[PDB]
């Protein structure tokens, strides 16, 4: 689930 | 890359901090 | 404004018999969000203040004999007394609490004996 | 106290003080990615006002934090209205955490618990989660210090049966897990074992009073715990009653009315009638 | 220890107003509603109006909004006022609690008898 | 996603910057 976590949790650049 | 990615990201941001909205 | 109407206006029964009285509302009292009917039944022994017996059309208030049973949904409702006791003598009212609160005309219960 | 919105605290502790005057977090609480924090930064830090989170609690990579007993001493319910991948409670890569210590946590309505990869984490085998979650089947509690067998857990406490043996129930060396008689269900009880009112959830300041609940089983309105929101009020965030005007104010910068609920968006088969925020069904296919 | 009691004037001259104070105890007026119901001698119940916890009110339109319901939370008192009574307003007036989102009118006052005459 | 950018893939030290500030 770390897999899922990493995406929601790590917000990319505004652009 | 798993847990290391969290660590790899810290290497990178550091003082500047992470991002959120 | 919701209008309530009850029948009979009155009736007589002897001790031990089952009794049913009805209530009608000009609008549906069945709440979407929970599938509950916003109707209540009150019992008023003469000279006394009224008492809540049933709410949500079927939920019995604590301390209310199992003899009292509320039925019906939407616009048509009934109150049942499953073996009348001497002290069940009283006027029964239905109230809607869906929009504002309104009481029906009530039904008078008399007891038969020689 | 206040209803605060969902929060997302990262990097620095500065923003954490935004929770200081708060009873309910209407949304989630995520505290994460604090790499330079140390135990001294948490020695003097407490949010005793927090009683409930409507969505989920997530703690990930918060360095120097050893226990949550001082941080969230009064957190009683996590409702789980929205979840973090089926979980209402997530403790992940919390290096330094030695115990949970959420000694007031009585109920997790909805989701499950994921406590994974916490080097140092003990006081897990001492918790009876069956008192807190309906489903422990979906819990995922692995790769903690607790797995090795050599957590010197030390607890008077209401030992219960989990496998085929009775095991003590405590959160820390100084806090037992509260257990209420089975007849109290999830309503909670007083210290003397007297059930809280049926509209309460987890705990109350006085028994048999729906205005004395620590949290509500169903909905909250005008100081009281109620079974449903009566008209003219709407069910909001699956925990409180609000009036049309409130739902409208939200919408006008995007909330709609549907089945006596004030909700984020119209469900499938419906579109929003503009003049009264009301979801109406579609004459033919829905707009796209 | 839920209690409600009406303090009425007993007599009202035709065209005068009716003022009744309902004093409650055992609960807070901030968390419950209070309704008024009347019963003409030997007749049924008529719901008059109610005041919600927040002070918002609902009135029976049949009263031609001659009716006012106000309250004082700190003094646990609810005030009914009705303009220009006539003989047909002769009835026993009750204040009754209602726990709105949970129950219907649970707990009735004994009622106060009102006679409209000279 | 970062998972998709550096696990089911490989991250250029810039790609990996992005998520900071
Ligand atoms: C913790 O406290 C709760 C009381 O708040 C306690 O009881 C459980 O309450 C929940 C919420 O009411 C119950 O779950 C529901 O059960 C019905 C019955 O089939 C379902 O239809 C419900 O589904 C709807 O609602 C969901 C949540 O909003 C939606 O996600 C879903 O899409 C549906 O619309 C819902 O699952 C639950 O049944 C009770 N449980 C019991 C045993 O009564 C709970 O027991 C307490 N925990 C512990 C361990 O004591
Ligand atoms: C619809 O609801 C709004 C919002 O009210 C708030 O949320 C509700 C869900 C309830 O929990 C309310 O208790 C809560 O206030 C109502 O607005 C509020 O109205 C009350 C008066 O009825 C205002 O209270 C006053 O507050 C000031 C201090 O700010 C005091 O001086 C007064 O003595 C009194 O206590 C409250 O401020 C006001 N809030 C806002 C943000 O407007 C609103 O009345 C209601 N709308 C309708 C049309 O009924
Ligand atoms: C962290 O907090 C300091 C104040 O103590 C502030 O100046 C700084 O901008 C914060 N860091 C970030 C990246 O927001
Ligand atoms: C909390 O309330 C006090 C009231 O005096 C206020 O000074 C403080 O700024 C508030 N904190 C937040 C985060 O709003
Ligand atoms: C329950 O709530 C009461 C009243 O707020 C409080 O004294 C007590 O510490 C709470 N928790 C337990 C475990 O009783």
């Amino acid at each position: 689930f770390e897999d899922y976590l990493h995406n929601v949790v790590f917000v990319p650049r505004p652009s | 890359c798993g847990s290391h990615l969290v660590e790899a990201l810290y290497l990178v941001c550091g003082e500047r901090g992470f991002f959120y909205t | 404004d919701i209008v309530m109407s009850q029948s009979p206006s009155s009736l007589v029964v002897s001790v031990g018999e089952k009794v049913t009285m009805s209530c009608k509302s000009s609008q549906s009292l069945l709440y979407s969000s929970n599938q509950k009917n916003f109707l209540a039944w009150y019992q008023q022994k003469p000279g006394q203040s009224p008492k809540l017996l049933i709410y949500w059309a079927s939920t019995r208030e604590s301390g209310v004999p199992d003899r009292f049973t509320g039925s019906g949904s939407g616009t048509d409702f009934t109150l049942t007394i499953s073996s009348v006791k001497a002290e069940d003598l009283a006027v029964y009212y239905c109230q809607q609490y869906f929009r504002y609160r309104t009481f029906g005309g009530g039904t008078k219960l008399e007891i038969k004996r020689a | 106290g206040e209803v605060c919105p969902g929060m997302d605290i990262r990097n620095n502790l500065t923003r954490l003080h935004e929770l200081e005057n708060c009873s309910v977090i209407e949304g989630h609480l995520q505290i994460l990615l604090m790499f330079k924090t140390r135990p001294e930064d948490f020695r003097d830090l407490s949010f005793p006002k927090l009683i409930m989170i409507t969505d989920y609690l997530l703690l990930f990579r918060v360095y120097g934090l050893e226990s949550l007993k001082d941080l969230f001493p009064n957190l009683t319910v996590i409702r789980g209205s929205r979840l973090f991948f089926n979980y209402a409670l997530v403790i992940f890569e919390m290096v330094h955490l030695k115990e949970l210590g959420l000694y007031n946590l009585m109920n997790i309505t909805r989701g499950s618990v994921r406590i994974e990869k916490n080097n140092e984490l003990c006081y897990l085998a001492t918790i009876d989660w069956s008192r807190i979650l309906d489903s422990v089947e979906d819990n995922h509690i692995v790769l903690n210090k607790d797995d090795n067998e050599e957590c010197g857990d030390i607890c008077n406490c209401p030992a219960t049966v989990i496998n085929g043996q009775f095991v003590e129930r405590c959160w820390t060396h100084s806090h037992c897990q509260k257990v209420c008689p089975t007849i109290c269900k999830s309503h909670g009880c007083t210290a003397e074992g007297l059930c809280c009112h049926s509209e309460c959830l987890g705990n109350c300041s006085q028994p048999d009073d729906p205005t004395k609940c620590v949290a509500c089983r169903n909905f909250y309105l005008d100081g009281r715990c109620v079974e449903t929101c009566p008209p003219p009020y709407y069910h909001f965030q699956d925990w409180r009653c609000v009036n049309f005007s409130f739902c409208q104010d939200l919408h006008h910068k995007q909330y709609v009315i549907h089945n006596n609920k004030c909700i984020p968006e119209c469900p499938s088969g419906y579109t929003m009638n503009s003049s009264n925020l009301l979801c109406t069904p579609c004459l033919g296919p829905c707009p796209k | 220890q839920v209690q409600l009691k009406e303090s009425g004037p007993g007599l009202v001259a035709p065209s005068q107003s009716l003022s009744i104070t309902c004093t409650v105890s055992g609960f807070p007026l901030t968390a419950y509603g209070v309704n008024w119901v009347r019963q003409p001698p030997g007749k049924g119940l008529e719901w008059l109006g109610m005041i919600w916890g927040d002070g918002n009110t609902d009135y029976n339109s049949a009263l031609k909004s001659r009716l006012s319901i106000s309250k004082d939370n700190s003094k646990s008192q609810v005030f009914l006022k009705m303009n220009s009574l006539q003989t047909d307003d002769t009835a026993r007036y009750y204040c009754a609690r209602d726990p709105y989102g949970s129950k219907p009118m649970d707990y009735w006052g004994q009622g106060t008898s009102v006679t409209v005459s000279s | 996603g970062i998972v998709e950018q550096c696990c089911t893939s490989i991250c250029s030290l810039y790609q990996l910057e992005n998520y900071c500030n």
